């Protein structure tokens, strides 16, 4: 009874990996390089801002 | 006026290397603050403290020898500027005594060191370092004698100012020598211990197969012990070799960055600040 | 049938790697051959906050970007000032040996947690003044290795009986438990859209869980070694893995799979901790080595280290609008860099 | 994934040989201390022998210090326990382990209950 | 504006404060000395901490121990909380004076096991400074063995016929002399861990404890005596 449960469960636990539905890691590499290319201005550390500007400076 | 510069050279040399690398130990001490918590480093920064004062007050004569002599004090400053460097060094070669007093205790209560040893009785050491050194080289105000033979610069106060025997006596037995006995009892007893514990652990190891402290103490002393030897003979003795007088007391002024240069080539940690600072405040 | 159903799970496994082999249509760094590198970032040490007696071992920002929190086992919990480098509030925790530390998005509450296996919620905004603790959520039997809230009301704390939970301060009990985890779970990220978060454990693999089903959304295998930290792409879409054999790795949600890895032959000790820049062009990593080296996330580039502790690493964070980062570390004291 | 496969195994006298084999998947294979470990019926898991990462350091557990010996392939990934003079004592399931962290001397592999990276196990028998 | 310069004035205030309290508990902090203690269940470590505190414990992850011996401070760790898995959480005790290591030498099945522990905690890489104050307990138990026979040590470790005692003890084992051949080998096995590894970075102490004793907390007295005295000396010729 805990056998067939937990083996069916394993398998479900795989299936819903397997239920993903994989969108491709081209599109991945796109979003995540639209993500920074977006927002590549408001990042501070990419971009490095004036003392006035710099709370830290 | 060839002769004063070739007896300038040497002090301006010894000034431009004296004034540079107490601030860097400060700045490094600054920087890198798991080597600022240590006992020990507190008083290497009362050294570099004493050992920058000695440099802006060296830079006098270097006033006085470099162009026409300029008392801008106009009355006897030679004798100030003793009081000055020969409790400086002074100040100096305690402070040594009381590094060998922490670390002394550092090996005889070795549990119990941080309840024996605290910031505030370390910054109470300092503070009679610095009282002690001054108020016992006090009387050389009271003109009851020349303290030490720093001010052989000035041709006034080389010849008309009469070194005491007597003062000569009661500076050595309270502040001269009572350090250097404190610094041989103490490292005697931490080479003792250093010896039987290696001895221990190769016993240890091998039955089972298949020191800058020192360093800059050392040198500080070997740089300070012709200065004193000479000036007990030309106190005791009044006759005087001009040439020995002048090389032993800029040697003896030599010793103040012989501290930042050992220092820097022995400790891992005081490196690691080191190339912190040439790293970061440069560029 | 038990046995031939663990077979039938090892062909799925199988197909699921060769399924992931398919859809592994181009990499990250076949098409980003086009994109100016980030350049050499140099970042110094703007601030230096002294006042920690033992190894810090975890930090948390506030969403304000100014204040933070830092562990350390000496037993203080410490709410820094960043800008004024002035402890805002010092706690005397109860059981010193604390691994993580998290803030409230609202700032009324702080968290802490570690060997002593409960989660305990301190109030800062308090009636009286003095802060106090307001809870302490126990029934996690391992040590709690992090923990982050998601309001004044729900937590997730991961933990090394290897269950993540999410936990009501104000009941006190597990809303929800995620025992999907072999390993010692040792970090959790929650995402952006904060309905859901990421688990790195010590058995290689991170797992996406949501919060309101509770159940694992997905798995990542890609480490060989254990995972110590973990941190959403501020996407929300991706989140970066770092791991004890010497390399961080980039996961996306939906690609179910590994990116890049950000490694390289010289660097061989493990990530403490990692995180993310505001825009994720600056992968940020924590170290054995003392440093932090920050990489470009999208070029696999150590294009940046930050060397100024003589201890290890432990925690790594950064502000919300970027503008600072803060390196706490084994050496007792911790860092403000720009 | 960190996948260890085991091989070999399977029924041997009270006094023959088998060589135990475990695969390795998912990870630089030299730069990991390896370690085999067993779990016999009625008892706990218990270490049974370790090879450097060089495979210069080579260590045994005491029952079995002259019968056993072991040997790793870098280029096949492959972790070798010859077992020489089977024991009934010796029949368990014998798993291959690395240990968790790169680049160490330490490990802490063999755990009461579960770890991660241990295979799945062949089980031997008389 | 002029209120929030009194804000930041009473910023200033709370920080001088929150840092006087913090040098406050600076003090007792390190006064204080901490000390991991590591076994198995067998291994009486219980009951060793046990004659420490007799000469306030949780059960709910630390068990914390306090005592004191010649005025100074030990404060001692048992961890009974955790899982069985320790790779991760003995890195919180890096900063640890000692640890104390407790091992049941009269089982020999489980010695194997206890000397594979011993080795990690010697390579761990954030223990590699540490000293492991080795406390091979239940000899009472290990002299009744092999006293009583039927059960022998070259069942679990072949290397022990190769083996005579090179230095001992008159009273302890002054009933028979094999049982010294028992309790200084399993010593030697630790001890060849405990020599093998580093450059002198930290120095094991084995001691050998009965089910009942007294002298414990003295041993870790001196033992945290001579590792504390040996990182000073370690200091002296740095610092």
């Amino acid at each position: 009874t805990a056998s067939i449960a937990q083996a069916r469960k394993l398998v479900e636990q795989l299936k819903m990996e397997a239920n993903i539905d994989r969108i491709k890691v081209s599109k991945a590499a796109a979003d995540l390089m639209a993500y920074c290319e977006a927002h590549a201005k408001e990042d501070p550390l990419l971009t490095p801002v004036p003392a006035s500007e710099n709370p830290f400076r | 006026v060839n002769f004063c510069l070739l007896e300038v050279l040497i002090i301006v040399f010894l000034t431009v290397l004296i004034i540079s690398g107490n601030i860097i130990v400060i700045f490094v001490f600054h920087c890198a603050p798991l080597l600022n918590h240590h006992t020990t480093s507190y008083f290497i920064q009362t050294m570099a403290y004493a050992d920058l004062f000695v440099g802006v007050s060296c830079v006098v004569p270097s006033l006085s020898l470099l162009h026409h002599p300029l008392p801008v004090e106009e009355s006897l400053t030679c004798q100030i500027f003793g009081f000055v460097v020969s409790v400086l060094k002074s100040v100096s070669m305690w402070s040594l005594a009381c590094i060998s007093i922490d670390r002394y205790i550092a090996i005889t209560k070795p549990l119990t060191y941080n309840t024996l040893v605290t910031p505030w009785r370390l910054r109470l050491c300092i503070f009679l370092i610095w009282l002690y050194s001054t108020l016992v080289f006090l009387p050389s105000f009271f003109h009851w004698g020349k303290p030490g033979y720093h001010g052989d610069v000035f041709q006034w106060c080389a010849e008309s100012w009469h070194t005491d025997s007597y003062f000569t006596l009661f500076i050595v037995m309270m502040l001269y020598a009572p350090a250097a006995l404190i610094v041989c009892f103490t490292y005697f007893n931490i080479f003792r211990i250093c010896q039987q514990h290696t001895k221990d652990i190769s016993e240890r190891q091998a039955r089972f197969s298949s020191m800058v402290l020192f360093r800059i103490t050392s040198v500080f002393y070997i740089l300070w012990l012709p200065y004193i030897i000479y000036f007990l003979l030309e106190s005791s003795t009044g006759h005087s070799n001009r040439f020995a007088s002048f090389l032993t007391t800029w040697l003896a002024i030599s010793n103040s960055f012989c501290n930042p240069v050992i220092y820097a080539l022995s400790d891992s940690t005081f490196q690691r600040g080191l190339k912190r600072l040439s790293g970061a405040m440069c560029t | 049938e038990l046995d031939q159903l663990r077979q039938e799970a090892e062909q799925l496994k199988n197909q699921i790697r060769d399924a992931r082999k398919a859809c592994a249509d181009a990499t990250l760094s076949q098409i980003t051959n086009n994109i100016d590198p980030v350049g050499r970032i140099q970042m110094r040490t703007r601030r230096t906050l002294r006042g920690h007696l033992a190894k810090i071992y975890a930090m948390h920002w506030g969403t304000d970007s100014r204040l933070l929190v830092s562990a350390s086992q000496d037993g203080k919990l410490i709410i820094w000032d960043s800008y004024t480098t002035n402890k805002v509030h010092a706690i005397p925790l109860r059981s010193s040996w604390v691994m993580t530390c998290a803030y409230a998005p609202s700032g009324n509450y702080v968290a802490c947690g570690g060997l002593d296996n409960i989660c305990s919620i301190y109030n800062l905004k308090t009636r009286e003044g003095n802060v106090r603790v307001s809870r302490e959520l126990a029934g996690h039997t391992g040590y709690l290795s992090c923990c982050r809230f998601l309001d004044d009301n729900q937590i997730v704390t991961s933990s090394g009986d290897t269950t993540c939970a999410l936990w009501d301060i104000e009941t006190g009990q597990q809303t929800t438990t995620f025992t999907g985890h072999t390993g010692d779970v040792m970090s959790l990220s929650l995402a952006p859209d904060t309905r859901l978060f990421v688990s790195g454990a010590c058995d290689a693999s991170a797992k996406l869980w949501d919060v309101r089903e509770g159940m694992c959304r997905q798995t990542f295998t890609g480490h060989e070694s254990d995972i110590n930290a973990i941190c959403f792409f501020p996407n929300g879409n991706a989140f970066a893995t770092g791991s004890d054999d010497a390399t961080c790795r980039l996961f996306d949600l939906r690609a179910d799979q590994e990116l890049m890895t950000y490694s390289h032959d010289n660097i061989i000790c493990g990530i403490t901790s990692v995180s993310f820049s505001k825009s994720g062009r600056l992968l940020l990593a924590g170290y054995d080595d003392f440093n932090c080296n920050v990489w470009d996330a999208l070029k696999a580039d150590r294009a940046g280290v930050l060397a100024g502790h003589d201890n290890r690493v432990s925690c790594l964070g950064v502000t919300d609008d970027g503008m600072a980062v803060a390196t706490g570390s084994w050496d007792s004291f911790l860092k403000i860099w720009n | 994934q960190v996948q260890l496969q085991e091989s070999g195994g399977g029924l041997v006298q009270p006094g023959g040989s088998l060589r135990l084999s475990c695969a390795a998947s998912g990870f630089t294979f030299s730069n990991y201390k390896m370690n085999w470990v067993r779990q016999a019926p009625g008892k706990g898991l218990e270490w049974v022998s370790d090879i450097s990462q060089s495979g210069a350091s080579i260590s045994y557990t005491g029952s079995v210090k002259g019968r056993f010996t072991i040997s790793r392939d870098n280029a096949k990934n492959t972790l070798y326990l010859q077992m020489n003079s089977l024991k009934p004592e010796d029949t368990a399931v014998y798993y291959c382990a690395r240990c968790p962290a790169p680049f160490t001397r330490d490990c802490f592999d063999v755990t009461s209950t579960t770890y991660a990276y241990r295979g799945q196990g062949t089980q031997v028998t008389v | 504006t002029e209120d929030q310069r009194n804000e930041e004035k009473a910023q200033r205030e709370a920080n001088k404060k929150i840092e006087k309290q913090l040098q406050k508990d600076k003090q007792v902090y390190r006064a204080t000395h901490r000390l991991l203690l590591l076994g198995a269940d067998n291994s009486g470590k219980s009951t060793i901490v046990k004659q420490m505190r007799i000469l306030s414990g949780g059960t709910s992850g630390i068990f914390e121990t306090k005592f004191q011996v010649d005025k100074v401070n030990f404060h001692m760790f048992d961890v009974g909380g955790q899982r069985d898995e320790r790779r991760k959480w003995i890195q919180c005790f890096n900063d640890v004076t000692a640890i104390i290591f407790v091992v049941d030498s009269s089982d020999y099945n489980r010695l194997q096991e206890a000397l594979n522990l011993f080795k990690s905690i010697w390579n761990n890489r954030w223990l590699r400074t540490i000293s492991v104050i080795l406390f091979l307990n239940k000899q009472d138990l290990l002299a009744e063995k092999v006293l009583a026979g039927k059960s022998k040590i070259e069942d679990y470790f072949p290397e022990f016929a190769r083996y005579t005692t090179p230095e001992d003890a008159t009273p302890e084992p002054g009933e028979d002399p094999r049982v010294t051949r028992a309790k200084y080998f399993i010593r030697d096995e630790f001890l060849r861990i405990s020599t093998a590894s580093g450059d002198g970075r930290h120095y094991c102490y084995p001691h050998f404890t009965c089910a009942v004793d007294t002298e414990n907390a003295r041993r870790i007295f001196n033992d945290c005596r001579d590792s504390v005295l040996a990182r000073y000396l370690d200091e002296i010729n740095l610092l």
